[PDB]
């Protein structure tokens, strides 16, 4: 049986695929898919930046999609921001 | 409310914090506490690495960006990203297709 | 006048290009040309995967982010980054320290 | 013997460690180290972004340094930028 920490990491994989499996490439979250992801999965202070601004930031190779490695950038940034805000 | 992703991130944060808050600076881990987190909460994902204390020590030295012998949360979350990556890679190891399918991930 | 990094990137670009100009769109790789690049210029890094035509097909499908059966350079360079990462990982495989040392990388080299 | 392409990828690893092994953590390029890296390894159309701007973009976990995976973001962006400019005359 996996630990609670381990299950969280695997659940993060599952979160990505709820959006990446909608259409096209199975490991591609397109710009409209990222908007859906952000509206659904992220807090207001993360969505505040804007879906288009996040997409530009996450799409490192500018191929028009967010793959899993690029998605982990967003997870890292959310994690740091959330730890920062649970500090106060 | 709170989404699946937010809950997941909270788990990471709360698991780190339970160790970090005990001694010294309340938001950093020292070497023994890092080793404890790894031994307990990553006992499957890092099963083979756990068998060798020097490997675990090298992992900590690697993450310790500012080289102060402590792990901050910012330093620690890179480890979480790497294991999430490794687990997804394992899910697709030797993937031939067609279509999308996940094998078991890390520790499975 | 070119730095070491600039040269390495030039090498990736020119290796891609040598195959992308042959047929179809001059700046994308079709499956045939992708397989050729991998079997030739990645014969060591992807030696295990080169045994399997299916695996190379799946790698391309994964990389083909806009799902048009061809690889742009933008799509392709993710494979380059992954293999560079994997090579460095291999250099540190089972690293116990102390200090910093590299073992041989991918394709042992 | 590795191919020219494979040697290019291992050389990218070598380039990183010329700056990461300057001081501190062996897989950490600090803000001054990055400024050194950008000035020595990249063309002006990359450097014109600003060293401080690049650092903020590459330091994804904001821990004060660029590790190897963060460095590869810069490599990817340089590769895409270079391929783009070589299609412009
Ligand atoms: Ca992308
Ligand atoms: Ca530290
Ligand atoms: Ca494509
Ligand atoms: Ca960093
Ligand atoms: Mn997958
Ligand atoms: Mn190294
Ligand atoms: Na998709
Ligand atoms: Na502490
Ligand atoms: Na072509
Ligand atoms: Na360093």
């Amino acid at each position: 049986m996996l630990t609670e920490l381990e299950k969280a990491l695997n659940s993060i994989i599952d979160v990505y695929h709820k959006y990446s499996l909608i259409k096209g490439n199975f490991h591609a979250v397109y710009r409209d898919d990222l908007k859906k992801l952000l509206e659904t999965e992220s807090p207001q202070y993360i969505r505040k930046k804007g879906a288009d601004v996040w997409f530009k930031e996450l799409d490192i190779n500018t191929d028009g999609a967010v793959n899993f490695q690029e998605f982990l950038i967003l997870v890292i940034k959310m994690g740091v921001a959330a730890h920062k805000k649970s500090h106060e | 409310k709170m989404s699946q992703l937010e809950r997941n991130i909270e788990t990471i944060i709360n698991t780190f914090h339970q160790y970090s808050v005990k001694l010294g600076h309340p938001d950093t881990l020292n070497q023994g506490e890092f080793k404890e987190l790894v031994r307990k909460d990553l006992q499957n994902f890092l099963k083979k690495e756990n068998k060798n204390e020097k490997v675990i020590e090298h992992i900590m030295e690697d993450l310790d960006t500012n080289a102060d012998k402590q792990l901050s949360f910012e330093e620690f979350i890179m480890l979480m990203a790497r294991l999430t990556w490794a687990s997804h890679e394992k899910m697709h190891e030797g993937d031939e297709g067609p279509g999308h399918h996940h094998k078991p991930g890390l520790g499975e």
